[PDB]
Order: C-alpha cells, then structure tokens, then sequence
C-alpha cells in the first residue's frame, strides 16, 4: 500500500539520488547487488529470491553521468531500463530539453513511469529530484511534469529542486533557466522544496567542520533530509504522518506551495561528546537562522506553517515543551492569522549513518519543512537579475532559434512577478 | 627530472586515476573496513543525581 | 557516441596537430603503433569520441590532414606517432601554396575540394551521430589561411545543426615571418566571423613570451611551443571523454559564452605552467591556480586584458579537487577585479570539474574567455591592412587569380564592423 | 562430447571413463560405452591454478561460483581494448555481494614467459601458466584460434582472440559471450554473463 | 491418436522448421539421434526401440538448404525422404513454381503427406509455414493448398507465413508473389496468421536488446510462439484450448481469417533477474501495440477476438484480473458486436528455454493470437505497391513465359480489393 517513486532528471538528480539510494539500501539491509542477506515495499519492489528493485528512474540526456552509475558499484541494483541515456547534452539550455530533440527520451520515460506504476497497490509520492538552472533540469523537468499532470490527475507531486544561489551561479544563463522553469512549476508540481548550495557549504563549514566537502558531501546531507521526510512510511512510530497529507498540511493557497528544508543535529564525531543532544535543544538548533539550507533569513520572513519529523527514541511530551518555548520565543516571527502552525510526527528508529561518514551517529533527529514569506526575497533577487539579463536581450536569440517564440519571456516574467506580488499581500 | 615530460610537474600516472563517485560510493561494508584500520569511530541527568526529582523518578524506569 | 572530427590545415596546423595527437594518445595510454597500454577503464571507456576501431583493436584518430605542399606532411610520417593516422586520411597537394589566399581558396584549392569532402563525409556519416569538429590552422600563410577557411565555407551548410571549434594561429605585431601578413589575416577572418561557431585565438609572439618568463627557457623550438598549446587543446574538451561532478561540452561552452552572434573570438590559456626551478616548490592548490589563470601576463594571446574587460570567463578545472573552492574563490575574484568584468552580467564565469587530472599532474585548469581586449589586436591588423592597401602593394599576385578591389573592401568593412561592437560593449 | 567432439580433453575423457567401466565389467547389466551423463572429469589438476601471488588454489574453491575461461593474448590490441572492461565487471560482481560471485581463469596466447608475466601482473583473478600443457589442450577444446596453424578436425573457428566463455562442471560450455563472434558485440557482451543457470557444481 | 502434421515450403519455411523441431525435441526429452533417456505423440512417432521421427514434410525446390540439413546435426532425427528437394530453384517466380517446376515434386509431396496422415487416425490439422514473398514458398505452397483442399477438405489448415514489412522487403518482384498467393489462402487456408521478419527485428533489438541478431534468432522466437500455441495439445493444464478450438472463437466469417500474433514476455538475459513475472504485466506487454509480430498498428483498428495461451505455473484468478483491466483501458477498443472476445488456455508446464540461446528461463508466458480489422492497412500498402508496379508491365514477361496467362494478374488484384472491402465493411 505504501509506495513512493522517484524521478531523477538532470545531473544533479542523478548525483543526489546516488546518495539517496545508497542511504536507502544500507538502511533496509540491502547489498549493492540488491538481495537481502515488509517496510521495503515503499521504496523497493520484491522480485525473485528477495532481490529488491528500486521504484525509480535515472534520466539524463547526456552520458558520462548516467553511465557512471551504469558502471559503478550500483549497476546491478537498478533495473537497466529506467537508466536512460541520449547522446547530446542539454547544454545548460532550457529550450534544448523542451523544444528540440528530447522527445525520444520523454516518450519512453512516460512508458517506464507507467510500467513502474503498474506495480503498486496505492500511489502516494512523485519525488522529483532536479536542478533548476541546469539545461535538462529545467527543460525536461518542465516537460515531464506537464505530461504527468495530464496523465495522473490528483496525486501528490513532490519536488526537491536546486535553486541557484544569490552569490554564485556557475553559469550566466541561470536567470534564463530559473524564470522559465518556475513559470511552469507553479501550475504543475504540488510541493516544491528549495535547496541552495552555499547555504549548505556554509552548513558544512561551521557544523561538520571538515576542510574539504564537495558535491558528494552535499548529496549525503540531502539524502538524510529525504530519508527522515519519508521515514514515517517505512517504520511504525508514535505519531505516524503521511506524505499525502503534507499536501494538505503546508500549503494555504493553490499558488503558494514553496517550502524550506533544515536538518539537525549535524555534529561530527569529535564534538558529539561534550554535549548530550536533547530534544529541546535540537529544536532550537534547527530553528536557528544559520541551520536552514537556503540562506534566507527567517528574521525578515514571516512563518506560516511548519512541520517537524522526528527520528529516534523521542517521547512526545518533551516535544510539547520544545514547541512551546519556540512558540513563545520572539526572534522567530509568526504571523497574526495563524496561531496553530505546527505538525510534529514521531518515528521510532534512530537515524542511520553511512559507514565512516562525516555525520555522527545520533539517537534523535529533526527535519523541518516550513512555509514562509521569505521565499519572496529569494525570488525577488533572481527577479532583478532577469531584467539585467534582458536589458539588451542577451542570450535570447539562440533560444529563439531553439524553438521558443520571442515574447514568451514576457509572460514567464509576468508569472514570476505575480509570484512576487502575491506573497506581499499574503503577509499583511 | 620526470618520467612524463614537461607538462608533468611530478609523477602520478593513470594508476592514481579514479573518480569521486567510484572512490567514495564503493560498497559500504568495504568502506567500513579500511576506515576501521584508520579510526572508524534544562539538562537532565541519571536517577543517581539529586537534581529535580529522584524518589519516584527512580522507580518505574531505574537508571 | 559523440564524435569529434579533427582537421590539420596548413603547415602550422599539421605540426600543432601532430603534438596534440601525441598528448591525447599517451593521456589515454596508447603505444604509437596502435596498441592500448595502461590498464584503466577510465581512459578507455570513452575512446570512440576521438578515435575509431580497426577490427584488430587498433585505434586510428578521426583526423584528416590537408595541405597543398608535400613538405611538412612528409615530416609527420617521419616523426613520432606518424603510423597512428590513417593513410587515406592524408590528402596531397603537389604544387605548394605560395603564401597567397587566392590560390588557397579560389583557384588551386578548387581541385582539392572533391577529395576533401569525400574523406570528411566518409568519417562523419560512419558514426551514428556527430557532435562537432575541431580544426587547427594558421592565418599567416596561404595553405592554412585560404585553404583552411575554404573548409568552413563548405562544412557548415552541409552539416547545419552542428558546431566546430577553430583554433586560429594569429600573426604578430613585432616579429614578422610570411611578409604578406595583413592580406591573409583579413581574408580569413571576415569569413570566420560569419560562418564559424567559436574561434580560439593562439598567438605565437605571446607564447614565446610565456616561454620566456613562466617557462623561461632560452632555446624555444616549435615542439614545446605546440606542447603548450596542446595542453589547452586537451583541456577545453576533456569532459567529452571524461566524467565529472559538473560537466561541460563544446555545445554547452558556446551557449553560455556567446551573447550575440558576431562575437565569438576567445582567449585561451593553461595553468599551471610552472618553471623548471619551481617544480618541487609548489604545493599546488586552487588559490594559486586562480590567480595564475586570472593573470594577464599568462595569456596565450598577445592582448593585455588590463585594457580590455572580460565579457564572460570560463574555467575547466581538472583533477581531484574541492568544488566550493572553485565557487567562492571566483566570488573573491569578482569582488577584487570589479572593474575587470562587465557590470551587466553577474557571475560571469564557468565552473566545470573535469574529474580527470592532466597527464602526470595532480590538478590543473584550462581558461577560455570571451574578452573585449582583443579589439586592440583586431585594430592593428586593420591599420596593417590600410597601410599596405593605400599603396596597392602586393596585390598583383592576388588579382591574377580572380580577386577584386571590391571584395577586399568588404573584408575591411567586415573587419571594422567586427571591432565595432567591442568598444561599445565596454 | 560437449561442446566439441574431437579435443584432447575429450579423448582423455573416453579413455578414462569406460576404462573404469570395464573395471566394473569383470568386477561384477552394465552397458559399454557409458552415456554422456555418466562420464565425469576433473578439469584442472592439483598443480594448475595459480592466483596473483603464485600460490596453488585447489578445485574446491570453485564450488558455487560462475567460472569462465579467458582466452587472450597480451599483444592483441582487441585484448587491450577488452581487459579494463572485464576488470570492471570482475570488481562489480565481487565487491557487490557478500560472497564474490564470478571467477575468471586465464589461458594465454603469448610468445614466451616474459610476455606472460607482463600480462599477468595486471590481472587479479586466477590464471594458468603457459608451460602447463593444460593450456594448449584447452585451445583445441573450445576452438579459439588466432591464425590457422594447427590442424583443425573438420571444424571452423568459433571465436577470435580474445574470447571469454563460461563453462560447466564437465568441460561443457554454458552460454557464449560474443565479443568477436557472429554477433561481434565488442566490449558490451560481458553484460550477457548470467549466474543463475551457470554454476560450477 | 492425437497428432498434427507440419509442412514447410521454401527455405524460409525450412529455417523456421529446423527451429521449431529444435525446440520440440528438447522439450520432449528426445535427442538428435531420436532416443530419450506419452505427451510426445503429437510431434513424434514411435518406432520400436524408442526412436522418434517428426511428423513433418520439408519442401524446397533447391537443394541449397535441404541437403545441408542432411549434412548438419539433425541427419537421423528426420526420415530420409521426409526431406524432399528438387534441383531447380523457382527463383521469385510464382508462375514457375505453379506450372512447370512445381508439379515434378507435387506428386512426391502428396505421397509423403498421405503416408504420414494414414499412420494414425485422429489427426487434427496441418501447420504450414512458408514465405509468401518468395518463389517456391508462394508457388509450391499454392499447389499444396489446392491439392489438400480436395483430399482433406474437412481438416484444419493453420498457416504461418512471413509477410513483408512496409519499410524493408528485401525484394523487387514480391508485389507479384504476394498478391498471387493472396488468391490461394483465402478460399483454401482455414486460419492464416501473419508474421513479419522486420517486426521480429523490432522486438529483438529493444526488448531482448541485442544490437545485431539475425535470421537464426527470429527462428527461436517463432519456435517459442508455435510452442505456446501447441502447448495445450501436448501438456495438461487448467483449461485445454487446442487447434480445433482456435478457429471456433477467433474467426466469425469465412473470408475473414487473417490475424496477427504476439508473444510476451520476450526477456533478455539481464532482464530476467529484476522484472517480476506478474501475470498482469505479461498480458499488458502482449497487448502493447508495438510488441506484436507484423508491423500492424492496432490503435486505428478494432479487435474481433483474442486467445491467450498461458504457459507455466499460472493461476486463473490473476488471469481474470488481467483480462479485466485490458477491457477497462480506453487505449484499445473491441468491435461493437462482440463484447466478450477473450480466451484463457492455461498449461501447467513452464516454457522450455534453450541454454546458450538468447532468452532466459521464465516461469510464465502468454501467447496472443488475435483477430483484428487492422489487416486493412497491411494489405492496402500492399495494394499500392502493386498499383505502381503493374501499371508499366514490369516483371510481367517473366511470368507469362512460364505458362501463367495475363488476366490472372488482374483478378488477383480485385481479389485483394474485395478482401479490403470486406475488412472495411465489417468494422462498422
Ligand atoms: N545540490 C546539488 N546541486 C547540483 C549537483 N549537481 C549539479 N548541481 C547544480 O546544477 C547546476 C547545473 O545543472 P547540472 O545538474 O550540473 O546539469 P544538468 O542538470 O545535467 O543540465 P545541463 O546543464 O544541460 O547539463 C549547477 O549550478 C549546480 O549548482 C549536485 O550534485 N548537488
Ligand atoms: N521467418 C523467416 N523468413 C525468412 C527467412 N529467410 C528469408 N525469409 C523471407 O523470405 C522472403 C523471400 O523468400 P525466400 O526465403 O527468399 O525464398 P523462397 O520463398 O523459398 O523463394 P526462392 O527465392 O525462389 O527460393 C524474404 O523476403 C524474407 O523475408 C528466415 O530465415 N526466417
Ligand atoms: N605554433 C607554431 N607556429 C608555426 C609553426 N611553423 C610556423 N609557424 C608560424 O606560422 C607562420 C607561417 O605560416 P604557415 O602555416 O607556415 O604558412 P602556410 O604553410 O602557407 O600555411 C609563421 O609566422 C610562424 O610564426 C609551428 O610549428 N608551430
Ligand atoms: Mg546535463
Ligand atoms: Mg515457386
């Protein structure tokens, strides 16, 4: 009955899912070949002599990423038909994955999603991993969600998408891939979680205190977020939550569906001894502005709804004291129309650790998925960079020759500006 | 001098060539092993201490 | 898979391509007789990008060598790695282009057209899908400039939806071999702006000068001159054959560099280029490469970007190295070189972690950059044209093979209209 | 008889088996000669298998594995293009599993002992040295031939150099791996190797 | 007792025949000599000391493959004059194989047909395999159906012919060969099954995904298909639907018996470990509109009837649920006068896979032999290829010099056009 599929589109999707499926395989006692030496139903599928096939698709137009998991140590855990390759890289271009040859990928990707969905007692998740600013992350990410919207109507679309940073972009057309993706991400996905890179390099600076993390240490943290978010479907807990009611818990309005992510406690094994991590202090360590993973200050953003997922030996009564002292604390702004804005779920198992990872073993953990008005300020700075790209029409006519009409930048602009104005009128 | 020429500032070769995905995302019980040889691993107190309550706190769950 | 088609054009192109096929071959670990040696998946799984099979396991490069004189092609069979190429891939000229663009493009090169198409189409359609081309040619002589730009004028309209990278060796302000300099330079470049996807500018005069301070040796032969080019030749396309954390290809490299279709001339440089005395004494790391590749004195082109301003920069780092040490270290160079970068583009750079280091070196970087600093090099070629064209000098050899005074004046007008956007994008 | 009738393994097969069946004849409704199911062999003697550091490994290690002959030559460039690819496929089976699953035995086509060592040190799986006549009699059994010198017995060569082939308990082949064959799937046919139907038992 | 007689005409039919008799002998436990160390009685006779001979005839006007079988592995499984071969190849000429060179071994072929039929009473039918697009497969096949309809009028005639494909047809005169055999298999053949070389090319490159297999692998897939047809004859099961029922339920008109074929799951070596063999998904893939063996798109045609032969440890309940969900899908449609058009003949025996071949050991299988109004498009392109070629007398003098009169060219054209009007009128 419990069943969530994953759709990794883009090099960020394959790399994040590389950490996700190694974390999931070690947690259920699954070897890299797939067979264990009833909670595995929600992420895997039983077949043969206990050998488990993950309900997943690894999609990427270019090679050299998707063949890397076709040649690594996880080749023979995945079904080799959701491993999808093209030949041509989407080339950091939105219209290459949306208006020229990517149809040969999406026409059989819907076939593989249909085949995966005809394996299921009940569907409750559409976890899509991608980068916003990548060419195939925005390009095919737009086309897959519009195809799945008209195919599968009223189900939950999860989406953990990598927003570009305010400071670095690692590209000059990051505004050109962000406003186009958002213009069709408002109407297609249901839950959009913002992720952002040097929020989390700064996380690994002052908390994990290791001198060289990389993109792969980024993905291990994100996999810990997804594992605690969907742990309630796996194991029994004191207060079981469901992914299909995160949809009704967070969003107030049909167009307001952007939330945040933060994980705690995050302390390496050397400094995990001076203090005993209690429930009342991991909540304060997660609610602090320097622990969230999008580097937007919640001091100037009004909180709206908040959901906390617990993993370990935690009783609910010191949870009740912990959420009370957060609610009476003034440095976290709550808005006047919503006095009740907390949903806490509690699960029994302790969080798992990768063997010898930078994360230390801990008896309890909190994941926070929170809706706030501060997303309007992340979006208003990308708003400013889009006009300053469009001031003399730079990098626009290769999009025009790609297949988009010159002028759909205007209504993608007006959808983003309608996103700018409506959080302002909500916050009053 | 070198064994690789002018561009080679020193000698590493292709024998030291793997990727981050191949070197790090190798099988996990293997990754337990070579790290085992190189270093793998209001306050509330126990019921012994006479801080907060200690009479009825000792009885249902002794510690 | 993704196929790149290489062309050697002119004497300079043949010699600079010979060294590049030596540095790619031992980067993949391949004996020059064709047999692979080195025992690694990671240098052999992507070998079809540049090479082809031979039903013996032998690998032959996808390179055609084309030249109107038999002299310098006989030297590359005579030299090392001469057996590596396919014998059919050579096409011969028995006359010799005598430094004239007219017999390079119109008259003497016309009879070699029906043979050069039949060997480049044979190599192209044999694969399932071509990715791009990559030629090497010089604008100085006749068989490199004229006979080379004739290739661009035909390969584009028969393969329209593809790309190519042309590595053009550009003449010198100070030293001057090939005394008819401005005529061959201008006649190649006005075709090259209209009809080529990007141009990398390579300057001999400056690359003697990198060879005189940072590589500081007294006797520079043409061998290590081309070996310094072949490092950035290899680094600009390293991720086509190699995996990485953040990938890059030629088609992507064009999309996020060129903002407007008439500027595609790019600086190029390779870091590190450490002196022989300084070899052991550099604990090489990301901070010292970033200052080395954002160093004007270390640019292969003879243009100083202190006068210019970088429109968009790009860096393909190579090796086992941290990824945020790319990121906020380039945010440091924006915050310190504020006036050296264009203000209406924020985050002007590429980051690209080619996960495979160069041959022997632990970690490096290859810099390519769209700069407006090339306007001073393009205007000295313009006044070199006009100084010798007012006196009508060295024109009788051109006009005797079907030139025109009219066709020379849209070559200068396209030259001035090429420079024109550079100083008004400052 | 399997997979090829005339081979030095299979003339030793018939000479061994109905010899002990005629031992059973005057010892005692026995039928002569025995059925092909009744013939049984030892494929590798005690002093054949050498691992990486040149120590003997008996036949008892091979139980419950998927063992395949690897017919190869060091100087062959097609073997050069295959050898890393089969190295990767070895470590993915071995490390991705509680018990290491496949096993590759080496027989060589090299010129001399010195060329054999240069190709041997690159290989972690088990190997058979060239001076053993077990190598040459295995050439004529599975029909692997570089250029036709030794007389074939009314046959045409099944493979070319190099060729990997999975085997069974009694010298039979289990399923073919076409890297240079009628399918000629070079450097991709290693994925066709199964391990549910071919177990050396 | 209970036996069938198989006929093979032309070397295409021979290369089918040595493949089906390859699989028939191994699943019955018998050897190339004819010995096994009473379910085999339908395919092999009993002769004294356990030697078995197939109930077949091999017919080919050239010796180029018949005596090559006589030198191959299966020398002594077959009877000596079971393999009948003339000297002269008919060479893509229907007239040559109908008048001059065919009749020298027509009387020889009927003599062996009489001698194998009168061996035991209780014969069910003839299973004829030929090449429509060739010379002797079309011409000598026409005479055998002409002379068997006058001797064994009552007995069944199931045909399996290699019809061409619209893209690749490997010939220049096959429009004349095919429409001249069209006149033969309407009024003589009981039920005709359309096969196609390039559709089985399509299957083996994407489903079992070898880049370059050849004729010898299509022969395995035909051998699997005809095995699953004849399985209910050989082995017991839940429901027994044998070759006398196949025409009772699939063809409702005397002139409408052209009908397709499908096999699922055609599984590669790597695909068998992960993909669980659910009865729900093997029926879905059998009904997949590009998984059949004709290049015959059924999305713009209606379904008359369908038989599903399940082979393995198959329970009938999830069969009934599999045929429940195929009606509830709006993607395919059935014809309006036939709401129930399904058959479920189940046999307990698992499929027999060849070791060293290309398929894997599957626990279950399904064979879909279906009648549809989609014969119209595969015959109307065929009609158009005849129209552009007959209009200028091309390759016409070859046939009229061999005895066939001009005028039989014309009446075969309106014979095909009459069948085209039959399929058009019935789909209303
Ligand atoms: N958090 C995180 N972000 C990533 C990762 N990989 C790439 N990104 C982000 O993705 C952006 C570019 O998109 P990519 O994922 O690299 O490339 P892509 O999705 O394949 O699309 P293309 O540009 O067409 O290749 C970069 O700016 C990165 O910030 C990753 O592993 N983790
Ligand atoms: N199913 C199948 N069809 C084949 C095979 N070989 C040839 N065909 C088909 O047969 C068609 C033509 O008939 P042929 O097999 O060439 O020869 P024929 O029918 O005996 O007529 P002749 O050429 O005169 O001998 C070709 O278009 C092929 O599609 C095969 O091995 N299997
Ligand atoms: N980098 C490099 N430059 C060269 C080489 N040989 C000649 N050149 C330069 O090329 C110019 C001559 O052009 P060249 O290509 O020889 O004329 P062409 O034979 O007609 O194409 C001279 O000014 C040299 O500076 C070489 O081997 N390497
Ligand atoms: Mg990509
Ligand atoms: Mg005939």
């Amino acid at each position: 009955m419990r069943e969530v599929i994953s759709i990794h589109v883009g090099q960020a999707g394959i790399q994040i899912g590389n950490a996700c499926w190694e974390l999931f395989c070690l947690e259920h006692g699954i070897q890299p070949d797939g067979q264990m030496p009833d909670a595995f139903n929600t992420f895997f599928s039983e077949t043969g002599a206990g050998k488990h096939v993950p309900r997943c698709v690894f999609l990427d137009l270019e090679p050299t990423v998707v063949d890397e998991v076709r040649t690594g140590t996880y080749r023979h855990l995945f079904h080799p038909e959701q491993l999808i390759s093209g030949k041509e890289d989407a080339a950091n271009n939105f219209a290459r994955g949306h208006y020229t040859i990517g149809k040969e990928i999406v026409d059989l990707s819907l076939d593989r999603i249909r085949k995966l969905a005809d394996n299921c007692t009940g569907l409750q998740g559409f976890l899509m991993f991608n980068a916003v600013g990548g060419g195939t992350g925005s390009g095919l990410g737009c086309l897959l969600l519009e195809r799945l919207s008209v195919d599968y109507g009223k189900k939950s679309k999860l989406n953990f998408c990598s927003w570009p940073s305010p400071q670095v972009s690692t590209a000059v057309v990051e505004p050109y891939n962000s406003v186009l993706s958002t213009h069709s991400l408002l109407e297609h996905t249901d839950v959009a979680v913002m992720l952002d890179n040097e929020a989390i390099y700064d996380i690994c600076r002052r908390n994990l205190d290791i001198e060289r993390p990389t993109y792969t240490n980024l993905n291990r943290l994100i996999a810990q977020v997804i594992s605690s978010l969907t742990a309630s479907l796996r194991f029994d807990g004191a207060l079981n939550v469901d992914v299909t009611e995160f949809q009704t818990n967070l969003v107030p309005y049909p167009r307001i569906h952007f939330m945040l992510s933060s994980y705690a406690p995050i302390i390496s094994a050397e400094k995990a001894y001076h203090e005993q991590l209690s429930v009342a202090e991991i909540t304060n360590s997660a609610f602090e502005p320097a622990s969230m993973m999008a580097k937007c200050d919640p001091r100037h953003g009004k909180y709206m709804a908040c959901c906390l997922m617990y993993r370990g030996d935690v009783v609910p009564k010191d949870v009740n004291a912990a959420v009370a002292t957060i609610k009476t604390k003034r440095t976290i702004q709550f808005v006047d129309w919503c006095p009740t804005g907390f949903k806490c779920g509690i699960n029994y198992q302790p969080p798992t650790v990768v063997p010898g990872g930078d994360l230390a073993k801990v008896m309890r953990a909190v994941c926070m998925i929170s809706n706030s008005t501060a997303i309007a300020e992340v979006f208003s700075r990308m708003d400013h960079k889009f006009d300053l790209m469009y001031a003399k029409r730079a990098f626009v006519h290769w999009y025009v020759g790609e297949g988009m009409e010159e002028g759909e930048f205007s209504e993608a602009r007006e959808d983003l500006a309608a996103l700018e104005k409506d959080y302002e009128e909500v916050g009053i | 001098l070198s064994k690789y020429g002018l561009l080679g500032h020193d000698d590493s070769g292709a024998e030291s060539w793997t990727t981050e995905t191949r070197s790090e995302y190798e099988p996990p019980r293997l990754r337990r092993d070579q790290l085992k040889a190189a270093g793998q691993w209001m306050a509330i107190h126990v019921s012994r201490t006479h801080r907060e309550d200690y009479i009825r706190s000792l009885t249902p769950r002794p510690a | 898979m993704r196929e790149i088609v290489h062309v050697q054009g002119g004497q300079c192109g043949n010699q600079i391509g010979a060294k590049f096929w030596e540095v790619i071959s031992d980067e993949h670990g391949i004996d020059p007789t064709g047999t692979y040696c080195g025992d690694s998946d990671l240098q052999l799984e992507r070998i079809n990008v540049f090479y082809n099979e031979a039903t013996g396991g032998r690998f032959v490069p996808r390179a055609i060598l084309m030249d109107l004189e038999p002299g310098t092609m006989d030297s590359v069979r005579a030299g090392p790695f001469g057996q590596l190429f396919r014998p059919d891939n050579f096409v011969f000229g028995q006359t010799g282009a005598g430094n004239n663009w007219a017999k390079g493009h119109y008259t003497e090169g016309a009879e070699l057209i029906d043979s050069v198409l039949d060997v480049v189409r044979k190599e192209a359609e044999g694969c399932d899908c071509l990715q791009g081309f990559q030629i090497t040619h010089s604008l100085g002589g006749g068989t490199g400039s004229g006979m080379g730009t004739l290739l661009i004028s035909k390969v584009r309209e028969e393969y329209p939806d593809r790309i190519m990278e042309t590595f053009s060796v550009f003449p010198s302000p100070k030293v001057s071999d090939t005394v008819v300099e401005p005529y061959n330079a201008t006649l190649s470049v006005h075709q090259l702006v209209e009809n080529a996807d990007e141009v990398q500018v390579i300057d001999n005069e400056a690359l003697y000068d990198i060879c005189f301070r940072t590589l500081k040796l007294t006797t520079p032969t043409y061998g290590d001159l081309n070996h310094l080019v072949s490092a950035a030749m290899s680094g600009v396309t390293c991720c086509l054959r190699f995996p990485g954390q953040l990938n890059s290809d030629l088609r992507k490299l064009a999309v996020n560099l060129i903002p407007f279709p008439r500027l595609h001339f790019f600086l190029i440089g390779f870091a590190p280029l450490t002196s022989r005395g300084s070899q052991q004494y550099r604990a090489l790391s990301v901070p010292e490469l970033t200052q080395q590749m954002f160093d004007a004195k270390n640019m292969m082109c003879a243009s100083d970007p202190r006068h210019g301003r970088y429109l968009t920069a790009s860096a393909m780092f190579r090796g086992r190295m941290s990824t945020k040490e790319v990121d906020e270290q380039m945010l440091n160079v924006q915050n310190k070189n504020s006036s050296y970068f264009v203000e209406w583009i924020p985050n002007n750079m590429k980051s690209s972690v080619c996960d495979i280091p160069p041959k022997g070196l632990k970690m490096s970087v290859t810099f390519v950059g769209n700069s407006t600093a090339i306007q001073e090099m393009f205007k000295r070629v313009s006044d070199q044209f006009t100084a010798m064209f007012r006196r009508k000098a060295f024109l009788h050899w051109y006009t005797g093979e079907g030139m025109d005074e009219m066709e020379f004046t849209e070559a200068e007008s396209n030259m001035n209209d090429l420079v024109s956007e550079y100083q008004q994008y400052q | 008889s399997q997979p090829v009738f005339a081979s030095p393994l299979n003339v030793e097969k018939r000479r061994l088996n109905e010899e002990r069946a005629l031992m059973q004849a005057q010892k005692a409704n026995i039928q002569l000669p025995p059925n092909y199911g009744d013939m049984d062999l030892i494929l590798f003697p005690e002093g054949s298998l050498k691992n990486s550091n040149n120590t003997v490994i008996p036949q008892s290690h091979l139980k419950g594995k998927s063992v395949a002959l690897y017919f190869a030559d060091g100087a062959d460039p097609k073997c050069a293009s295959l050898l890393p690819f089969l190295l990767n496929y070895y470590r993915t089976m071995n490390e991705g599993g509680a018990n290491q699953k496949i096993e590759i035995i080496f027989v060589s086509l090299d010129r001399d002992r010195e060329a054999f060592e240069s190709h041997r040190a690159h290989m972690p799986w088990l190997s058979i040295d060239l001076e053993n006549p077990l190598t040459e009699i295995l050439k004529r059994h599975f029909r692997v031939m570089k250029e036709y010198e030794v007389p074939t017995y009314g046959y045409g060569s099944r493979t070319g150099v190099p060729s990997v082939i999975v085997i069974g308990s009694d010298g039979r082949e289990a399923q073919f791996l076409p890297i240079c064959s009628g399918l000629e799937e070079g450097d991709r046919a290693l994925l066709r190797w199964d391990w549910r139907n071919t177990k050396f038992a």
